[PDB]
């Protein structure tokens, strides 16, 4: 049938197959996340809490889960040409700076970006871990400047709780697919517990996916 | 300065008028007399399994037997198509590759992606392992396509709206081909390796001279971003594929869209285009999970290569033109003949 | 670049204009000539016999 | 009485059609080739063998007036196969219940019903189910179903009957119910901690309601018949309970596959013609 | 790339010996290793082979059972534990690396070898022995095989090797056509199934040595007698 060299080559191919298998099994357990912020939206702060060109890899283990966070900052070109690259990402960690609503507008651009990503045809069965960073600054900024400057027809008090609740509600809009669950969370500077809420969101997404596969969702 | 804008407008007008003047007839009219090729039934001879992620690019070897494949699992698998044996499995530093090239000599393999670096791997090493021969850094955007001129010089296209001719030995950009408004997505070397065409996201394919290092001609007509491009075997025409679900054969000398290949049943985008050995068949990979083989002279949909379970990402035709290799996002490489 | 980019693109269109364009019928005739001349040695047009087909069982 | 014969033939046709559709759907489509789906395939196989190897003998008994004319070994193999198939189906239902429990409470290792851990766990579950159905069913083939008049084929040995009924139905039923109850309470606790429940809850309610309605009234009456002073277990009641026992086999494909979106799009693709 | 082997010495006929070849400068794990011996004043004789990963192990019919080959990937070492010896087992044992894939050049590198002394198949023949040549003209060495080497896949498994006087054999040509890396273009191999020819266009001072023609169609691997070219 096969000559000595053909057989040795087949053995080599089988060893390569076995290595590819092992590597696949090792890599399939990784939780892949896409840190998709907007400039000075608090990407450097959140990534510093978790832990020349091209995307940035941030790998970290937390409670027997290896999270591989992908930061796409160097890509200034059109998004759509590489969004399909992250089609099978577990979740999108979307960062927004609450303070950047009056000063530039920044907030409208953040909402437009969120709309574009959330409604993208590749991110249909993909949950968004929305982070509302720099809450401390918004604490006093709302007390100084009203929220109406950014959101016309607000028709509400310019307090602390309700203004953030409204912003959160306006971000939870523009979501069509019922499968998408936006885990909005408000962070401030550094709390050293955003990894915990990330873990809780990821495990909730995993459970949701498992039940969707079994046919219970 | 409005004088420059109006002068550019009148220039564009002069170009359009010059193009229209020489367009006496259409290829469709001339080719009505020729006999139409009968339906082709290409069968899946081989299915190359082993990738565990979306396959993004492939490139046939010049011997028409070996082929390298790049996927998102950080693996460059060089296959022996005849026996389906994995000849090599190169682990990638960045698992975000969008292109891969096989050197004409068959000694080097280049790849790259969102890392913005063109990694070149030497295969013929004395140590018996494949190590990173060179790391071509300098592009500020994602690397979309790369093609070897020879073992020493390589042309690449990036998402920063620029093509670059690199000298591998020095590892610097010998030439910088700038001018595209949108991200350059595809490259196609002419048979003589003197000129090359680059299709970008501005719906324009530009012809560049490698030696001079500047644009020669610009071809428009696509309504959306171009994804694929391929020269005609003789080296005087080239076909493109865009997201508007149309293939467009342009002629270099005539300098105008020579013929279109569109079907009303097709709406998805095109990812790969390649000609047969004689150039009679135009094989285009679509996002409707199957490849379509068109008559290059009649625009008659000769055949449908179906079977992949996901978007057809890449396809290639061998040097001898024996079989076609289709790599899709279902992590499968099917060889059709 | 405003002025620099406008001058660059105008110069590019100027050098693009000075190109000798052959007739479209000539180009089409060359496409025919090539397609038909090499039709015999294109094994995708016709089913290559199993005797000389390297991709078989 | 011919009504029964024709209705049982219609049940056979419905079962074989449904299971053949599920099997071919899972086979041709590659998105369905999941470890969680292999339990559904196992269940489809079980019900198909119910329809093929068991049901035509029930049709024979019906049309003949409930008198056995074949050899005693044909009655032993009939009761054996029948019990084996039914126990396999019930324990497959329990296996899917445990699979979904693992999916909920143990999500990291379940992943998406893939990998070595999941593939081996499903393979182990299926094996354990089939070997348990064998352990339960094999006594009767060994000449253990003691009988009187040799023109009747029935299971009338209370030593066998009570233990088989307990191990084959009552235990997996109690397990299934406890498991689905734990899944429910865990999902509700997670939903409360957070601050589609309707889908999951409805699917659990329907699957447990279809299992109980179709399997409980047989085993209950069968165990009351075998062990009671004088219980009026009318022939028509026994026939109705057997009917329900086999309409479960017919209904399971629908309740498990037709409510899955990927299965829905698969079936619609198959039946596009 | 180098293979340094140790263990060779005077051994009593009934004694055991453990040859250890330490490899350095290449990916030892991914190379098929051959123990090939050359008897004193005699030709090459393949002894044993162990594949990459210790999956496949072959021995020559003359050493089956007595000899054992073992690999140690962690430390990049090849072992040849010879239990029972005879007066015919004295030889210069070379360790030969050979990677096997499409387009590979197996048997490319040879070790120094250890001189150990003590107190059916493809019959490869040459029928040439001594050839007296002056440097400058062409030389034609003819090798003949008992069985046709042209496998149905479409290549012949012939291997031309050069052993210079007092040096380890070097790969000249593999598959009777392809020149090995570092071989000048003077060497040109041709043939057809059975009859094979090695042609040297211009012979130089360094070409003096023994030329071996080995078959690699099927184990056991059999060498030729060896054509000695000298002044
Ligand atoms: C219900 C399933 C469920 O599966 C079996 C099972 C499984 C597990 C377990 N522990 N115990 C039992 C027990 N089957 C019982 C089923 C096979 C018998 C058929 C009964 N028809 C007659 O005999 C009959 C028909 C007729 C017509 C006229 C007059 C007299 C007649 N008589």
């Amino acid at each position: 049938t096969l000559s000595a060299e053909e057989r040795a080559a087949l053995e080599r191919s089988k060893a390569i197959e076995k290595n590819l298998k092992e590597d696949g099994i090792s890599a399939a357990k990784d939780v892949k996340l896409l840190l998709l912020g907007a400039g000075e939206s608090g990407k450097n702060t959140i990534v510093k809490q978790m832990k020349t060109t091209g995307i940035v890899e941030t790998h970290f283990t937390f409670k027997n889960l290896h999270f591989r966070l992908f930061d796409v900052g160097a890509q200034r070109s059109e998004r759509k040409k590489w969004i399909h690259c992250f089609e099978d990402v577990t979740a999108i960690i979307f960062c927004v700076a609450l303070s950047g609503y009056d000063q530039v507008n920044r907030m409208h651009a953040s909402l437009k970006l969120f709309d574009s990503i959330c409604n993208n045809k590749f991110f249909i069965d993909t949950s968004i871990i929305l982070f509302l960073n720099k809450k401390d600054l918004f604490g006093e900024k709302i007390k100084k400047s009203p929220l109406t400057i950014c959101f016309p027809e607000y028709t509400g008090p310019n307090t602390y709780e309700d203004a953030a609740a409204y912003i959160q509600a306006q971000f939870e809009s523009k979501n069509r697919s019922p499968n998408k669950e936006i885990y909005c969370h408000m962070t401030c500077s550094t709390d050293t517990n955003n990894i915990q809420v990330v873990f809780d969101a990821v495990t909730d997404i995993i459970i949701a996916n498992n039940l969707r596969g079994c046919g219970l969702y | 300065l409005d004088q420059l804008r109006q002068e550019a407008e009148q220039l564009k007008n002069q170009i359009r008028d010059a193009r229209k003047a020489c367009a006496d007839a259409t290829l469709s009219q001339i080719t009505n007399n020729i006999d139409p090729v009968g339906r082709i039934q290409m069968r899946t001879r081989r299915t190359l399994r082993g990738h565990l992620a979306k396959i993004y690019a492939m490139h046939w070897g010049t011997d028409s037997r070996l082929l390298v494949s790049a996927s998102q699992d950080g693996k460059l698998i060089i296959w022996d198509s005849y026996t389906t044996n994995k000849v090599h499995a190169i682990p990638l530093r960045s698992s975000w590759v969008m292109t891969c090239a096989y050197a004409p000599s068959g000694n080097y393999v280049a790849c790259g992606g969102l890392d913005n670096i063109c990694s070149i791997y030497n295969l013929k090493t004395r140590e018996g392992n494949v190590r990173v021969s060179r790391e071509l850094a300098g592009h500020t955007g994602y690397l979309s396509c790369c093609r070897f001129l020879d073992d020493n010089q390589i042309v690449t296209s990036s998402g920063d709206t620029t093509c670059a001719l690199w000298d591998i030995e020095t590892g610097q950009q010998t030439t910088t081909f700038t001018g595209h408004t949108g991200d350059v997505m595809s490259l196609s070397l002419a048979p003589d390796t003197r000129l090359f065409v680059s299709g970008a996201c501005d719906a324009s394919a530009k012809l560049w001279d490698v030696r001079e290092g500047m644009c020669r001609q610009t071809f428009t007509g696509h309504e959306s971003d171009i994804n694929a491009i391929c020269f005609f075997p003789n080296g005087n025409a080239f076909a493109t594929g865009s997201d508007d679900a149309t293939c467009r054969l342009f002629d270099l000398r005539a300098d105008q869209e020579l013929m279109t290949y569109s079907h009303d049943n097709i709406i998805c985008g095109i990812t790969s285009v390649s000609f047969s050995k004689s150039g009679r068949l135009l094989l285009a990979g679509y996002d409707d999970f199957n490849c379509n083989v068109w008559d290059a002279l009649k625009a008659d949909r000769a055949g449908v290569l179906a079977g992949h379970d996901n978007r057809v990402s890449c396809l290639g035709v061998t040097d001898d033109g024996m079989a076609v290799a289709t790599g899709s996002w279902d992590s499968f490489l099917k060889i059709w003949n | 670049a405003s002025i620099a980019q406008a001058r660059k693109l105008v110069e590019q269109l100027k050098m693009e204009a000075n190109i000798d364009r052959i007739k479209v019928s000539k180009a089409a005739a060359d496409l025919m000539a090539y397609c038909e001349a090499h039709a015999k040695e294109d094994p995708l047009l016709t089913p290559v016999p199993a005797s000389e087909n390297p991709f078989r069982e | 009485h011919a009504y029964y014969a024709l209705s049982y033939c219609a049940l056979i046709l419905a079962i074989v059609f449904g299971n053949g559709l599920v099997c071919m759907a899972v086979l041709k489509e590659r998105a369905l080739q999941t470890t969680t789906n292999y339990l559904v395939v196992s269940l489809a196989v079980a019900d198909l063998l119910v329809a093929t190897l068991v049901m035509p003998w029930v049709v024979y008994l019906e049309v003949t007036g409930g008198v056995w004319n074949f050899s005693r070994i044909c009655c032993d193999v009939f009761v054996t196969l029948d019990v084996m198939m039914c126990t396999a189906s019930i324990w497959n239902l329990c296996a899917i219940s445990i699979d979904r429990y693992t999916a909920v409470v143990m999500p990291v290792h379940y992943q998406h019903g893939t990998g070595q851990s999941s593939c081996r766990r499903v393979a182990l579950m299926i094996t354990a189910v089939w070997v348990l159905a064998f352990a339960v069913s094999c006594p009767l083939l060994f000449g253990f179903n003691t009988t009187g008049d040799p023109t009747v084929c029935s299971i009338s040995n209370p030593d066998f009957v009570i233990y088989s009924s307990v191990v084959s139905f009552y235990l997996p039923f109690g397990v299934t119910v406890l498991v689905y109850a734990r899944i429910y309470v865990v999902l509700k606790q997670r939903r409360r901690k957070r601050i589609r429940e309707k889908k999951a809850t409805q699917m659990v309610a329907i699957v447990l309601g279809a299992f109980i309605v179709c399997w409980l009234p047989f085993f209950l009456t069968h165990v009351l018949n075998t062990h009671c002073q004088t219980c009026h277990v009318s022939p028509e009641l026994y026939s109705a309970t057997t009917w329900l026992g086999y309409v479960n086999s017919a209904l399971n494909p629908v309740i498990y596959t037709t409510f899955n979106i990927e299965f829905r799009k698969a079936f619609l693709k198959i039946l596009s013609c | 790339v180098q293979l340094v082997e140790s263990g060779g010495g005077l051994v009593q006929p009934g004694g055991s010996r453990k040859l250890s070849c330490s490899a350095s400068g290449f990916a030892f794990s991914s190379f098929g290793m051959h123990w090939v011996r050359q008897a004193p004043e005699k030709g090459l004789e393949w002894v044993a082979y162990i594949s990459s990963g210790s999956g496949t192990i072959y021995y020559a019919d003359t050493v089956k059972g007595r000899f054992t080959i073992s690999r140690d990937d962690p430390k990049n070492t090849l072992f040849l534990q010879m239990t029972s010896l005879r007066s015919e087992d004295t030889a210069m044992y070379y360790c030969v690396r050979s990677i096997y894939y499409y387009g590979s050049s197996p048997f490319d590198f040879w070790g120094q070898g250890t001189t150990l002394t003590v107190s059916s198949d493809i019959v490869m023949t040459q029928a040439t022995s001594s050839v007296p040549v002056t440097p400058g003209e062409s030389v034609s060495i003819s090798c003949r095989s008992s069985k046709s080497l042209l496998h149905s896949n479409g290549n012949t498994y012939l291997y031309w090797f050069l052993q210079r006087p007092g040096q380890s054999p070097q790969l000249l040509i593999y598959r009777m056509s392809n020149l090995a890396s570092g071989v000048p273009d003077r060497f040109s191999g041709s043939g057809s199934g059975t009859a094979f020819t090695l042609t040297i266009s211009r012979l130089e001072a360094e070409d003096v040595g023994v030329y071996y023609c080995m078959q690699h169609l099927e184990y056991p691997l059999t060498f030729g007698a060896g054509t000695k070219l000298e002044l």
